[PDB]
């Protein structure tokens, strides 16, 4: 990038000792962190469990959130709308200055294997298999303690047992039509993207720019001038591409730091939250936390909250 | 910190120095002299296309005593000062003279394009050393054309920086191919100042 | 790495460079469709020269880029427009295992076909193409990555082995609408956790 | 005389540099948008400054305008450019020539009084209701004259449009030249006149290469955000 | 030793802004560095205050299982915790 | 900052360009967020 080809231009440039590797450290550090974020936030099961055979939760639907058994590809229902709503020339232009992109590391494939080890285990086992070995009780039940985790006697839970069904999946399709209407809310992912794009789009037309010089092309100038005034000219141009390549890496290092952060964030939201029941107030949402649903996004996490809300209040005497 | 009041703690200031105290000179025990005066003094001086070269060593080599009666219109150091002359020592000492015209003097240097820099004496452009020219119309020029000093004004490609050269062949400026002989288009490339 | 002992992992060396072992001068006759070095009435580039599909004006010339490149060039003897693609492509990795444990290494030329050699067991791959190792079809967990699911190691006769990630054993669970699972015994565990807390204070003088 | 407001139009490709779908701002000599300029009628065709470069359009019934004078003095005195036309080539001469104070072509060729000094004579190829536009620039050197014309040749102020004129015509004279004169046709029409001066604009470029759409960027603090 | 004065000082001009900037890279790495750092100081310091200094229910915050107690121990630059903690096996088929 | 008048100096800090630009938006990516950080730490009851 700095030199453009030819052999002039570098021969020079290896007098500028070797600001040209660590910056190249720099970048290899951010991608290593890059992949282990995601193998950290994903990999909290040891055990890939199988989507449980037949379909019988007293009266709760799951299709929508759980992978489909036909489709080869196994995003979701919610999944497909995620996938199609975030999107992704100098597309080229980067590799023709040698701006590289590289693969991530786990194929989005196996984040969804991953996801869905993860609702086929929480769903036939409550909270026990993230102690150890899984084992299996029935969903009713694990409702009933759940509620009685909040300090509601699990009694009612039966005496109102198909009420409560009914809501539930009539909640679930609000939110799914909403994730059609707006994108507006996946924007915190957008913007991830979106800046990226900003940096390179200028670090590639930071070539236009001369510096003082008197042409912002290298063959230009070698072609122009003589072995005397190439370097006198050309000094100044090699200062000006070192200049820019380094505020593209610090601006890379402090929003790697900042995703860096979220990433934690989410790990530890994933942790507290699927994983088990949590009394931290407002860790989850407004209302009291009943469960937890993840879900893949691109080069993001989504988490659908199932909270419990009282309602309908009535004056007594104390 | 550059106020008058400063709260109670702890502060970093300047480095311990340490004088140096001594000043102490070593140096080799060569006594003896250069031949420079000789060496511009002397009688004949080669053509520019026939550049005379010598090495010199186990010398000492004081600048000022030239100016008893030094007479130099152009000076010209690269890669030095010559106030510090006296103050260094130099592994390799290659005088090279030789007798041009004035108006090419300007073609002498590092990186000039010329009829001699292309075609007769090429320096390098990292050299360091200097270039002493003066007019010496009083002595080597005399009545009736003077024309012992010769120029190689023809050449099949540029020569390389300090590269000694003395081909006499003919040079074929034109298309028809040398035989050897004298020929139209075929010319001797020395010519006499 | 400025030293003469490797450790185990993947290191980049450099990025590729395809040569073009031919120059073209336009006032040579004109060549396509050949990486070559080009010359357009005093202007320098490099690389394949292909057809175009664009309408350049009468009195175009060149259809310039971003980034100080022209893309469609019109011939100054013929005056058709042409399409170009310099092709310098690919980094290039070397995966290696211990040095005081083996010297064979893997070479990893990244998103540059196969098809392509420009190089010299040839493996075609989604990261690109992976040259010294041998493919296998089992499962076994991650050594080295490699990429795209793709990760490498060192096995027995003994040679460099890529394979697709290993997520897990497999699982399942005997869920029905009246069945419980119970435990009957206990284990003490003790595990252990790390976590760094400073490093070193370090004092510079700049002035001298 | 009148005041014309610039609908959008003077219009013209900046350089001979292929575009695509490309949204790219450049600076140049343009016409600001709305800009209120003067109009004339015929009866008058005259000395007018030539400080920068001029959107000269003419609405008439059939080849009304006989062609343009440019100079600093319009006199033998000073050299001068005249372009002409012999009813099928267009003629371009920088000559001293002795310009009259009314040079008019009566259909006498009473232009100019004598020809001398004649650095420049060249003979190109064949060229209300005719609205023909033509945008002249012109830099201590080459001039380049870009033409157009529309169906829409009504004789009231121009109709909003937007189109954008080609470099058809690049000619160097080197000459320095201050004024215009406009040479019409004395019969036994109108003009605008638009002034160009350094602006910035921002150009859209479709699917093809071509300009369909332009913002000014000095029209109101609204352009300079669609700027940023 | 070798150059007069103004010759000098258009010399050493060129190096002192060259090792002026390759110090400001240094002191940037350095200060990302010192940041990165006290995150994970301050996630210590929150660890070992709920993990020794008491118990907590939080899940996989403390190591994988039900969690019982926790011992802290000092290393170069960090710290080290053994975490005793409980896990069931042996399991067993019922009819609820 | 850099030039304050004398346009001779605006015009040769045109060469180097893009450069302003990204100065104005960083600090407008700091001080947009700075409001943000305030309505989290007060904002979450939804009453008054
Ligand atoms: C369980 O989930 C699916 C998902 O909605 C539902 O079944 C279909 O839902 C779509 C749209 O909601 C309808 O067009 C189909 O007619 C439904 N088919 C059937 C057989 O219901 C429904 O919510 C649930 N399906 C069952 C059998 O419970
Ligand atoms: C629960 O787990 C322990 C772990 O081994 C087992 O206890 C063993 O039982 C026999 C006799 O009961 C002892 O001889 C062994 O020493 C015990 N093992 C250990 C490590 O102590 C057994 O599986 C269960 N406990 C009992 C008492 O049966
Ligand atoms: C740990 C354990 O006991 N798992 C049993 C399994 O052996 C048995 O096959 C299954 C159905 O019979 O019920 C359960
Ligand atoms: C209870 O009594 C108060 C006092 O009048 C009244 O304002 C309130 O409406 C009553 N509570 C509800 C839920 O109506
Ligand atoms: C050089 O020539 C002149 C004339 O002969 C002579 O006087 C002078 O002494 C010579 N230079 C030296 C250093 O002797």
């Amino acid at each position: 990038y700095i030199c453009g080809d030819s052999t002039e231009c570098s021969n020079l440039l290896l007098q500028y000792g070797s600001f040209c590797t660590q910056l190249n450290r720099a970048l290899t550090g951010i991608a290593v962190e890059q992949d282990k974020n995601t193998q950290e936030v994903f990999a909290q099961v040891k055990q890939i469990y199988k989507t449980p055979p037949i379909k019988d939760f007293g009266g709760f639907n799951f299709s929508q959130i759980l992978p489909d058994p036909s489709k080869p590809s196994k995003r979701s229902f919610i999944e497909d709308l995620l996938f199609n709503k975030v999107t992704l020339d100098l597309i080229c232009a980067q590799k023709f200055n040698g701006l590289t992109v590289l693969p991530p590391l786990l194929t989005d494939e196996m984040i969804a294997q991953y996801t869905s080890a993860l609702l086929a285990g929480t769903i036939t086992s409550g909270w026990t298999f993230g102690a150890g070995a899984a084992l299996q009780i029935p969903f009713a039940m694990q409702m009933a303690y759940r509620f009685n985790g909040i300090g509601v006697t699990q009694n009612v839970l039966y005496e109102n047992q198909k009420l409560i069904a009914n809501q539930f999946n009539s909640a679930i399709g609000k939110i799914q039509d909403s994730l059609s209407s707006t994108a507006s809310a996946l924007g915190k992912l957008q913007d991830v993207v979106n800046q990226n794009a900003q940096a390179l789009n200028t670090l590639v037309k930071q070539l236009s720019s001369n510096f003082g010089a008197i042409s912002s092309v290298l063959n230009d100038i070698l072609s122009r001038l003589d072995k005397v005034e190439a370097e006198v000219q050309i000094d100044r141009l090699i200062t000006g591409r070192l200049q820019s390549l380094q505020t593209y890496v610090t601006q890379q290092l402090i929003r790697a730091a900042e995703i860096r952060a979220s990433a934690n964030l989410a790990a530890t939201k994933m942790s507290e939250c699927v994983l088990g029941q949590s009394k931290r107030v407002d860790f989850c949402g407004k209302g009291y936390h009943l469960m937890s649903f993840p879900q893949s996004a691109p080069h993001g996490v989504v988490f659908l909250h199932v909270t419990y809300v009282p309602a309908q209040e009535k004056n007594f005497t104390t | 910190l550059k106020s008058f009041t400063v709260e109670k703690g702890i502060y970093q200031t300047s480095n311990f120095r340490v004088q140096p105290t001594e000043s102490i000179v070593r140096f080799p025990n060569i006594t003896n002299l250069c031949p420079f005066g000789e060496v511009f003094n002397a009688t004949r001086f080669a053509s520019v296309y026939a550049w005379n070269r010598k090495r010199i060593s186990n010398c000492v080599a004081d600048y000022s005593v030239l100016y008893n009666s030094a007479s130099f219109s152009t000076f010209k150091c690269y890669g030095v000062s010559p106030t510090k002359l006296n103050d260094l020592c130099f592994t390799n000492v290659y005088a090279d003279s030789f007798v041009i015209r004035g108006d090419e003097v300007r073609q002498i240097a590092p990186g000039q394009t010329g009829k001699i820099a292309d075609y007769n004496y090429k320096l390098p452009d990292d050299f360091t050393g200097c270039v002493i020219a003066w007019n010496s119309n009083n002595l080597d020029s005399k009545v009736g054309g003077n024309y012992n000093y010769l120029y190689r004004l023809f050449r099949k490609s540029n020569l390389k920086p300090f590269e000694r050269d003395i081909s006499t062949e003919i040079y074929q400026a034109g298309s028809t191919p040398c035989n050897g002989v004298e020929g139209f288009n075929c010319y001797f490339p020395l010519q006499s100042y | 790495l400025k030293s003469f002992t490797v450790e185990k992992g993947i290191y980049q060396t450099s990025n590729f460079r395809v040569q073009p072992t031919e120059s073209i001068v336009r006032f040579t006759n004109l060549v396509k469709n050949k990486c070559v070095n080009f010359n357009f009435n005093g202007l320098t580039g490099t690389g394949v020269l292909t057809e175009s599909n664009k309408k350049f004006l009468p009195f175009q010339q060149f259809g310039r880029d971003i980034a100080d490149t022209t893309d469609a060039v019109r011939d100054p003897q013929t005056l058709e427009i042409l399409d170009i693609t310099p092709c310098s492509f690919g980094g290039v990795s070397v995966i290696t295992p211990g040095t005081n444990t083996s010297n064979q290494v893997a070479v990893l030329y990244q998103d540059v076909n196969c098809t392509e050699v420009p190089v010299a067991n040839v493996f075609q791959t989604r990261a690109g193409c992976l040259i010294g190792a041998e493919h296998v079809n089992n499962s076994y967990e991650c050594d080295i990555p490699i990429g795209a699911g793709i990760c490498a190691s060192y096995q027995t006769s003994q040679s460099i082995i890529a394979y697709t990630m290993s997520l897990g054993a497999e699982n399942s669970v005997a869920y029905s609408n009246n069945s419980i699972a119970i435990p009957t015994n206990f284990t003490i565990s003790v595990t252990t956790e790390i976590l760094p807390v400073s490093m070193t204070k370090t004092s510079v003088d700049c002035t001298m | 005389p009148a005041y014309t407001n610039s609908f959008t139009r003077g219009v013209y490709y900046p350089d001979k540099v292929f575009r695509s779908s490309v949204l790219h701002s450049t600076q140049d000599l343009f016409l600001p948008f709305f800009s209120n300029v003067t109009w004339f009628h015929a009866f008058d065709n005259p000395v007018l400054p030539f400080n920068d470069g001029v959107y000269f359009a003419s609405t008439e019934k059939s080849n009304i305008i006989r062609g343009w004078i440019f100079g600093t003095t319009l006199d033998s005195k000073t050299q001068s450019l005249l372009i002409v036309n012999n009813a099928t080539n267009v003629v371009i001469k920088v000559c001293e020539f002795q310009f009259c104070n009314d040079p008019f072509l009566g259909v006498e060729f009473r232009v100019y009084s004598s020809a001398n000094n004649c650095t420049f004579e060249y003979v190109s190829q064949p060229f209300f209701k005719n609205l023909r536009e033509f945008v002249f620039k012109n830099i201590d050197g080459y001039f380049k004259i870009y033409s157009k014309h529309t169906p829409i040749n009504l004789v009231r102020d121009l109709p909003q449009g937007f189109s954008a004129l080609e470099p058809l015509v690049d000619l160097p004279i080197g000459i320095n030249i201050t004024r215009f004169q406009t040479l019409l046709a004395l019969h036994r029409a109108a003009y605008y006149v638009g002034y160009l001066q350094p602006r910035t604009f921002l150009l859209k470029y479709n699917e093809n290469g071509t300009i369909t759409d332009a913002v000014d960027c000095a029209l109101d603090p609204l352009s300079e955000t669609k700027c940023t």
